[PDB]
């Protein structure tokens, strides 16, 4: 017998559900979600990290005139000073007064902490959406770990459930993202060769292996002090180091509808948004039939204590007589109370005792204990 | 020192094995039983696997001009031009080792796999299979450029 | 260093103590030794090694 | 062969000769057949010398993929639109074809 | 000076245009598309190939009766067989005449060949478009590779290039998309868990060096032949071999407007589909000044011979009186005619022979010689 239901779309709620087989005693299964996930499909256009700006030991032609090559680096900078006069502790380096010469020369890497300390710019696309649903069947608890696609049929103990299609396809990622160890940002990131100075991507890597990587750090190179051997330069500071101190806070904290944001892989965990309907496939041998099950006759009911709030605040007492040993479903025929029990053990002339959550303060609610129905009338305090 | 002479057939054997058809559509315990054939390879080759071991003698030396099957309770040694692969017409055997033949066959429906022992007695394994490899790029062509 | 199983011991895979010949002195116990190995990472070294024959009795 | 009753689940593994690899396959490339040509159309004589697929696509929006495998001689009138045909002949690197 | 232009969307065909800078002689640029790639963000959901059925030797127990168990294997069939009599060659295995029973046992995993011979299933979004540009730019050829969104600025030789946006979004692979070597299809593949026997997916593995995968073949263990040892089995033969056989032409062949399909990575190439922006930041340098110039007067032009074709089969022979020596840019200022050359060399009292390419049968078209048009009269024959 196929049971069909919808529940909100909100993780730690358990709902209660009643399947009504014709011919077969009533059937009461809590589903409670665990977990909802959001996996996009990620497409990685480059690594992002601290620059390093490569400066080798500055040639000092004595006595001549350096020249200056066109070097297939990144950011690569050639200068070659006349006049040049540098000296070191025992005195010139060179033996000419006049004549001399200084080829400053510098170009742009990946840093040594490209490997521990980097961005990753993702490429977002069409997210699959899955369900971890923890279901009260049978007297024990199943897991039931499914795509919320409406297609994807998982079975457990021979109930096949069919989760979804999510009521809402919303995602609170963008077509662009970037990561960062354990933070996701959404984020418009500049594409590939075209990376600012001192900006997120002034520094561009394919992939982090990568031998060439792209650079923009406006790198130029000046003429050194007086007698003195120094490379100075201007360059733009690192804009990853200023993208770090930038980039405010993470989806984990920005997102709406409480989403909670993880990585490896990134996910998006807990969304409240919607509704998820739920598909369930129970097998012939779960239901016991109207005959097989106990019959329940003077019923009655008495609330002692009630509170009305978000938890069971209400205990309801309810007395009986059944025709036989017997495992009875509890429901609310009422749909502004829920009863905390599923299923209870009946047996003669005796009481059974519930635990009721409502939000009204005179609640007058049905109980279905099997295929018999009792009225509960309860004046809930706040 | 013989160090380097790892001969994993000194532990394994040749064997006799169920085959439906050792010639004329009876089946019989097959000293060429046909295990898998394997047709994976997009240039039509065969990968195919049989009970008994081709470049080994009884006595675990490699001599790829030998073959060993199981001949009753004991292997047996026999020759390796006596072996032959056929499908609806013979087959080119493009190389053997153990329990294992390569080979480049026709179009057919059925596969066979044949050897003659010491005694001149010929014993073959016929399996249904369908071969018809698919066309490497746009042009159905017979021999290699 | 891969390491194998043998009863109650572990031992390096490339050197089980029935070296050499394994197979040789006990062919029985060298292919039980190898079967209770089939899952170890290290079952082709010890492969190698049990089924490699270089006697004392040989001058190369 | 039926599994020995006194041991369990007990086995083996060795490794075997001739495994699947990736490798290259060489194709001929079936003769440039003699074109003519026509307002908007294109005329090839095709002289196969086995079965030769023959594959072609309007530039454009619409590129209406046909193909078809020449056996023998044949002679095939094919319409080239303002956007341009692309024709695939066996093995051969795609011909274009634009009106003037 | 920042020169702005748009040219269609097409690899292989030169365009010139025509820089005008207040005050400063005309500078002709000639721009061709090397290529235009369209490379989409790919995210593997599973891998395919063709399974491999495991069937150890059958459990004859003589004498006896063997026992299936519920084994965690994909495809795990397990059938126990009584009233059994196998024969070996030298007789009957057991000693039983009755009671004989055979534990048949198999099941599904990846074929050896599943690391050389398989399709990978891929989740295709949001493409990045990028673009190789050949420019004839102070008489020499300079490369130009940036992404064609609007804002990756590549700067050669001093000049800044902005490419793009693209005025067409469009891309010839689906949201779902199926890779076989140097293959690419548009594939609404079934999801992991969700694949049908014979078929595409009969077997799917999430990497290709995943240890457990999912299998849906068909599997069904028959009971073997009287007095014969083998584990006979229906199965549906491999969907990967099935799908090898029955995928058609790929994206390459049936994709509209040109696009060539390229894979490692996964892209489509030279799409003739809309237009493409061009944005040149032209350095001050590469400017020359109207007076360092010459001033063109007394213009006149004759078309001698004259072929409307795509390539060059007009002729044009233009006088002039030039006020000084020096280099004069050559361009068309109708865009129905293009002329092939870009710069000539003038002096007084003379004339100059261009070359030119129109598609009319009656061309009129001014022609302008570094500050100065004139206009030409041609009659092109077919």
């Amino acid at each position: 017998y196929e049971h069909v239901t919808v529940i909100p779309n909100t993780v730690g709620v358990p709902y209660k559900t009643l399947v009504n087989r014709p011919g077969y005693s009533p059937m009461v299964l809590e589903m409670e979600l665990l977990s909802v996930t959001l996996e996009p499909t990620l497409s990685l256009d480059y690594i992002t990290c601290e620059y390093k700006t490569v400066i080798p030991s500055p040639y000092v032609k004595c006595c001549g005139t350096a020249e200056c090559k066109d070097k297939n680096l990144p950011d690569y900078s050639c200068k070659v000073f006349t006049g040049v006069y540098p000296f070191m502790w025992g005195g010139a380096y060179c033996f000419c007064d006049a004549e001399n010469t200084q080829l400053s020369e510098a170009h742009v890497e990946k840093s040594e902490s490209c490997k521990t300390e980097f961005a990753s710019a993702y490429r977002a696309h069409t997210a699959s959406a899955s369900a971890k649903l923890r279901v009260l069947y049978q007297g024990n608890n199943i897991t039931v770990t499914a795509y919320a696609n409406g297609d994807h049929a998982v079975t457990v103990k021979d109930a096949k459930f069919i989760v979804g299609p999510m009521s809402s396809a919303w995602t609170p990622f963008d077509n662009k993202i970037v990561v960062y160890k354990g933070d996701v940002y959404n984020m418009d990131y500049p594409p590939f060769g075209a990376g600012r100075p001192g900006q997120f991507g002034d520094i561009q890597s394919r992939t982090p292996e990568s031998k060439d990587v792209y650079a923009n750090t406006q790198l130029v190179l000046q003429r050194p002090a007086a007698g003195t051997v120094h490379v100075p330069y201007s360059q733009a500071p690192s804009g990853f180091k200023y993208w770090l101190k930038e980039r405010g806070a993470s989806l984990q904290h920005t997102a709406p509808f409480g989403c909670q944001i993880a990585t490896n892989p990134v996910r998006a965990v807990n969304c409240a948004v919607g509704n998820m309907p739920i598909s369930i496939d129970i097998p012939e041998a779960a239901f016991t039939r109207v005959v097989d099950a106990p019959s329940l006759t003077d019923m009655s009911c008495e609330v002692p204590a009630c509170t009305h709030s978000s938890d069971f605040g209400g205990v309801a007492i309810i007395k009986y007589a059944a025709s036989k040993k017997g495992k009875c479903a509890v429901h609310s025929m009422t749909n502004a109370v829920t009863i905390r029990e599923a299923e209870i053990e009946v047996e003669g002339n005796s009481q059974l005792q519930i635990s009721f959550s409502t939000a009204l303060a005179s609640a007058e609610f049905r109980v279905q204990v099997c295929s018999t129905q009792v009225h509960c009338a309860a004046e809930c305090h706040p | 020192s013989t160090k380097d002479n790892f001969n994993v057939y000194k532990a394994t054997r040749p064997y006799l094995a169920h085959c439906p058809d050792c010639g004329e559509g009876h089946s019989c315990h097959s000293p060429v039983a046909l295990e898998r054939i394997r047709n994976e390879a997009t240039d039509g080759t065969l990968k195919i696997q049989v009970s008994l071991q081709i470049g080994i003698k009884t006595d675990d030396s490699h001599d790829w001009t030998k073959l060993r099957y199981m001949d009753n309770h004991m292997p047996a040694d026999a020759e390796r031009a006596g072996l032959f692969v056929r499908t609806s017409a013979p087959c080119t055997i493009t190389g053997t080792m153990g329990h294992f033949i390569l080979a480049r066959c026709p179009k057919g429906e059925t596969l066979t796999v044949g050897f003659t022992d010491s005694r001149k007695i010929s014993h073959s394994c016929t399996h249904p299979f369908h071969h018809d490899p698919p066309v490497i790029g746009r042009e159905k062509f017979h021999s290699r450029p | 260093p891969v390491m194998c199983l043998l009863a109650n011991t572990t031992f390096p895979c490339s050197q089980p103590p029935c070296t050499p010949c394994c197979y040789e002195k006990e062919p029985e116990e060298t292919l039980r030794m190898l079967e209770d190995n089939v899952m170890r990472p290290g079952y082709y070294q010890l492969l190698q090694a049990s089924l490699t024959c270089s006697p004392h009795r040989q001058r190369e | 062969v039926p599994r020995n009753a006194e041991l369990g689940d007990r086995k083996g593994k060795i490794h075997i000769p001739f495994p699947l690899a990736n490798v290259t396959c060489r194709v001929p490339k079936a003769r440039n057949p003699t074109v003519t040509y026509g307002k908007n159309q294109v005329i090839m004589l095709l002289y196969p010398d086995h079965p030769t697929l023959l594959s072609y696509r309007n530039m454009g929006e619409e590129p209406n993929y046909q193909e078809e495998w020449v056996m023998h001689k044949k002679e095939v009138v094919l319409t080239v639109p303002t956007e341009g045909l692309e024709v695939t002949w066996g093995n051969n690197e795609p011909y274009k074809y634009w009106p003037q």
